[PDB]
């Protein structure tokens, strides 16, 4: 269970490469004497597969991943390779598929195992009437919330190791979408030594499990012959290979039976043949894709770092107004760049209420206000959404919404004179309470008990409008604060002024998409030679084509040049004569891609020879192609 | 400049707190007082300020609550809590804020706790823990003193009336259903012991006891 | 109140490195950042104000940046006298609210441990008491099992466990387990022991006595 095997040697996994493997029957349709192609998860030719080994000097259990398909390529000779373990990360926490082998049936159980550190098989008591009769079970320890179970034919299996080369072959293709299991098997008499075949071969399916679970990661199980680490095992060897979604074709014969595949993406050679959909391919020269030049970056330029909203004069300003009769700054037409805010380093109260300084940068609010006043020390906490005091009842209500800012600094040397500073007023009481953002400047008498006041003082009758008290002696936070209130407000109205501008620098020569203020698309910014007008924004062809583009504020005339784009003419023999072929693209140069310029494209493949001969193979422009010893 | 509490340690429901945090290194000219107390758990929570000038304001959350007044005679002050109830046993933090030469200055106290609860107190039992002549032979020996059957928390245990530093290691009580236990260890040489007594000092300032056990070699020569 | 997130509650670094904590502040707070200086047993200090000035008497291996939320402080060259919890608060306006909390330990080589079982003393016997106490200070780490073995058998009634924070002088540990037993219970058995697995070690630190005398 927790014990791994001690003769485990160390190697790196090298990789090897295959030829014509991975290629099965994609569905159960009967047909003679045609060439199809289909779409499904398949091994492409001369693919980087591994190199493992299942030998006693040698003994690794590697974990490959299962998500990407894979294909699993086994050579057995002595009966060592059992089966396998499914699961998504090899743990009991959900179900996971088990199909083991003990040489009696096929077992294939969905429960919930409990999977060990090194599962694997060995045979015991090797001294007197063997038999090769397995005795220890170490694949899985317990077994809980069974969904599935299926018991095959009874047989005997000779687990007797043979000595020799090679003689089975078992590959199979494991897959699995949206839940679906799908499981393809093959085996054919082999002689081999170390390697897979250079040949071809198909694979038939057997059953199927449609369970509905997902497998990520997978292990191969393994058997040991030992005459709880000392365990050795056989000689066998395994491959593991990496499905993609590729098209292949299928040459079928009279009976149904693949005898060869040919790849749409491997060769040139062979990305003619699922054109004609044929393996026969006469001499001459046809289309097999179109070429296209990706774009790696994304172009947005900027207008100006101008046209900028006065943050230095109105946030730092030195007159400003009392807390009932503040003065309301309009803020529109501008870009509101809080970075020479946040890092200002000058602002000793800076605080911001309602949610995340990242979230208003990139989200657009309709009124932006400013509320500047001048207030003591002692009720600056107030200034909050969901407090009481003489400020939020009295002078100033803020709404429960409130997702602005709190912007103070010291200034003990500005609003603070030796005695008394007795021109700013405040409203002490009232009847009631206030509304959000409600202005008040009403000079009415409070009346606090029952005798009436007539609008003069007496019993019970105070000036509401009281005088504030500022002294440069006096402590350190009962500072006069010059505190600048931000309104923000989002309602049905068109949002005027939030920052909405954010870019960066921008990079030109190369197949890219710009994209400006006026026009987007995808085109190479070469030079220009025309002139343009100082108002305009683009420019475009005859027959609607944009085909050059301005900079707002850079004297830079630049145009839409299309990237390198056409079809892929390959030049290829027959099929009995040569299988030399040529890379040939439409209307490029040999720049932007026996190398060759000719007016219809680039020729890389072909020696260009002096000597005129006749034209066999035509390309363009009174060039051709022939075949010379 | 470094505070010090002082006061009693279990005041009963529905009364008023009386504590005084001393203030020792900077007289009272310019500054202000706070008050955070410390759940357990690591967890703080502002309760009011009061500045040394004669103005008081209160947080919002606990408004008729909060009562901190000032002395500028004695340089000490005041800690009073209205309205006391079983949610309010924290870790009691005094502290300062002054500035000088544009810069930030905050200091703080050195931490006291008090435990707000109607249950009647019980008087503690120290027992002294005399090691064996017969145990295993080690270069270094230790001195123990277990306090057994008090209530409630807290107390303070110490080694020689505080004179005893080398070694002495204070352990928290563990909270039992009924009772608490504590532990204490003083790290001593081989030589002193069984020539060298060492008196604990525990004190209950819950119930006002303070019993001294004298760690005897039972039976001396 | 601004609700000072931090990342983690604990980290733990070693003498020499360097240490990072990240608290993420979900409300904007500026330049104003400050963090806190508290040694194991005693109050908090400050430690760093206005996030670009330090307090008289630190050292300059203190630094610290930002903006707007992404908040670390930078911890270089840590010493035996950097043990403290860096805690991330505000110094706006009252009331100064604090954050969660972060722990940080100090790493340093191994020491030996010392491990003492006490025996009851004669007027716990007289009145009919009895406590038996073992011990382990100056061990490392904290992820420790300590466990009693009477008479060769584990018992886990009346075991109580207390651990207490870093030691900030030789960055130890120290804590203590009291066994919780009648006078009815101690006379039926004869050798108590109580034993403590550590990683300096395969086998535990014994530590036993006899009764009898």
């Amino acid at each position: 269970q927790c014990v791994n095997l001690t003769t485990r040697t160390q190697l790196p996994p090298a990789y090897t490469n295959s030829f014509t493997r991975g290629v099965y029957y994609p569905d159960k349709v009967f047909r003679s004497s045609v060439l199809h192609s289909t779409q499904d998860l398949f091994l492409p030719f001369f693919s980087n597969v591994t190199w493992f080994h299942a030998i006693h000097k040698r003994f690794d259990n590697p974990v490959l991943p299962f998500n990407d398909g894979v294909y699993f390529a086994s050579t057995e000779k002595s009966n060592i390779i059992r089966g396998w373990i499914f699961g998504t990360t090899l743990d009991s926490k959900t179900q996971s598929l088990l199909i083991v082998n003990n040489a009696t049936n096929v077992v294939i159980k969905v429960c919930e195992f409990q999977f060990c550190n090194d599962p694997f098989l060995g045979v015991y008591y090797h001294k007197n009437n063997k038999s090769w009769m397995e005795s220890e079970f170490r694949v899985y320890s317990s077994a809980n919330n069974c969904t599935f179970e299926y018991v095959s034919q009874p047989f005997l299996m000779d687990l007797e190791g043979k000595q020799g080369n090679f003689k089975n072959l078992r590959e199979f293709v494991f897959k699995n979408i949206d839940g679906y299991f799908k499981i393809y098997s093959k085996h054919t008499p082999i002689n081999l030594v170390r390697d897979l075949p250079q040949g071809f071969s198909a694979l038939e399916p057997l059953v199927d499990l449609p369970i509905g679970i997902n497998i990520t990661r997978f292990q191969t199980l393994l058997a040991l012959h030992r005459s709880s680490s000392g365990w050795t095992a056989g000689a066998a060897a395994y491959y593991v290979g990496y499905l993609q979604p590729r098209t292949f074709l299928l040459k079928y014969n009279e009976n149904g039976t693949i005898t060869d595949a040919v790849d749409c993406a491997l060769d040139p050679l062979s990305e003619t043949k699922c054109t004609l959909k044929s393996f026969t391919v006469e001499k001459g020269i046809y289309q097999t894709s179109n070429f296209r030049v990706q774009p790696t970056e994304s172009i947005v330029r900027f207008p100006n770092i101008t046209n900028l909203c006065p943050f230095g004069e109105v946030f730092n300003a030195t007159r400003f107004a009392s807390v009932y009769a503040w003065n309301r700054k309009r803020i529109s037409n501008c870009v509101a760049d809080y970075s020479v805010l946040y890092n200002s380093a000058s602002f000793s109260t800076f605080k911001c209420y309602g949610v995340s300084p990242t979230k208003l940068n990139d989200l657009c609010f309709t009124n932006v206000y400013a509320d500047s006043f001048v207030i003591r020390g002692d009720e600056v906490r107030q200034i909050a959404p969901g407090q009481t005091g003489k400020i939020a009842d009295y002078n100033y209500k803020l709404p429960d919404d409130f997702t602005g800012c709190v912007i103070a600094w010291n200034s003990n040397n500005l609003d603070s004179k030796v005695g008394g500073n007795y021109n700013y007023l405040y409203r002490l009481f009232r009847k009631s309470n206030l509304k959000p953002f409600e202005r008040d400047i009403s000079t009415e008498i409070y009346q606090a008990g029952s005798t009436p006041c007539n609008g003069v003082e007496g019993f019970n009758c105070y000036f509401p409008l009281q005088s504030y008290g500022f002294q440069p002696t006096n402590g350190v936070g009962y500072q006069p604060y010059r505190v600048v209130v931000l309104s923000f407000e989002l309602l049905h109205a068109p949002a005027t002024v939030c920052g909405p501008k954010k870019s960066t620098n921008l990079v030109k020569n190369k197949c890219v998409n710009f994209n400006f203020n006026g026009l987007t698309g995808t085109g190479v910014l070469t030079e220009s030679n025309k002139k343009f007008l100082p108002f305009q924004q683009f420019g475009r062809d005859i027959a609607d084509t944009t085909d050059a583009v301005r900079d707002p504020q850079t004297l830079e005339i630049l145009d839409i040049t299309p990237c390198s784009f056409g079809g892929v003419s390959v030049i290829t023999p027959g099929t009995n004569t040569s299988n030399q072929v040529a890379v040939l693209y439409q209307d490029v140069n040999c720049t932007e891609v026996n190398v060759f310029q000719t007016r219809a494209g680039c020729l890389i493949g072909a020696e260009h020879v002096n000597n005129s001969y006749e034209c066999d193979i035509p390309i363009g422009a009174g060039i051709c192609a022939s075949y010379q010893t | 400049v470094q505070l010090q509490e002082s006061g009693p340690s279990l005041v009963k429901p529905s009364q008023t707190l009386s504590l005084t945090c001393s203030v020792t290194g900077d007289s009272i000219t310019n500054g202000y007082w706070n008050w955070i107390r410390k759940f357990p758990g690591n967890k703080l929570e502002y309760m009011g300020y009061i500045s040394y000038s004669g103005s008081t304001y209160y947080s919002p959350s606990l408004k008729s609550r909060i009562s901190i007044t000032r002395d500028t005679s004695k340089n000490q002050h005041y800690l009073q809590l209205n309205s006391v109830t079983s949610e309010d046993t924290a870790t009691y933090y005094c502290a300062s804020d002054y500035h000088g030469s544009k810069y930030y200055f905050d200091y703080w106290g050195q931490g006291t706790t008090l435990t707000v609860s109607s249950a009647k107190t019980t008087p503690p039992s120290v027992y002294p823990l005399a090691p064996g002549s017969a145990a295993q032979t080690n270069s270094m020996v230790t001195l123990g003193c277990l306090v057994k059957g008090y209530f409630p928390e807290p107390v303070t245990v110490t080694w020689n009336s505080g004179s005893l530093s080398s070694g002495v290691h204070t352990f928290p009580a563990v909270l039992q259903s009924d009772l608490y236990t504590l532990s204490s260890s003083v790290t001593v040489p081989s030589s002193t012991w069984p020539s060298e007594t060492v008196t604990c000092n525990v004190a209950h300032p819950a119930s006002s006891t303070k019993v001294d056990k004298k760690i005897v070699p039972r039976d001396c020569g | 109140d601004i609700v000072m997130t931090q990342s983690h509650k604990f980290m733990s670094t070693s003498v020499g490195h360097r240490v990072s904590i990240t608290c993420k502040a979900s409300q904007d707070v500026g330049n104003d950042v400050a963090w806190y200086q508290q040694k194991p047993g005693q109050s908090p200090k400050l430690l760093i104000y206005w996030a670009s000035t330090r307090h008289t008497g630190v050292p300059d291996r203190f630094t610290g940046s930002g903006s707007g939320t992404d908040f670390t402080l930078t911890i270089s060259n840590v010493q035996s006298e950097d043990l403290a919890d860096y805690f991330c608060q505000q110094y706006n306006r009252y009331p100064y609210t604090f954050g969660g909390g972060t722990k940080l330990e100090i790493k340093r080589a191994d020491a030996a441990p010392t491990v003492s079982i006490f025996p009851p003393s004669s007027e716990q016997l007289t009145s009919g008491g009895a406590s038996v106490v073992c011990f382990l200070n100056n061990f490392y780490p904290k992820d420790i099992n300590v466990k009693w073995k009477i008479d060769g058998s584990e018992r886990q009634n009346g075991v109580l466990n207390s651990w207490t924070d870093q030691d900030s002088k030789d960055s130890t540990y120290s804590m203590s387990s009291t066994l919780t037993l009648t006078k009815d219970e101690y006379e039926r058995h004869n050798s108590y022991t109580c034993e403590a697995t550590h990683k300096t070690s395969t086998s535990p630190i014994v530590k036993s006595f006899n009764r009898n005398e």
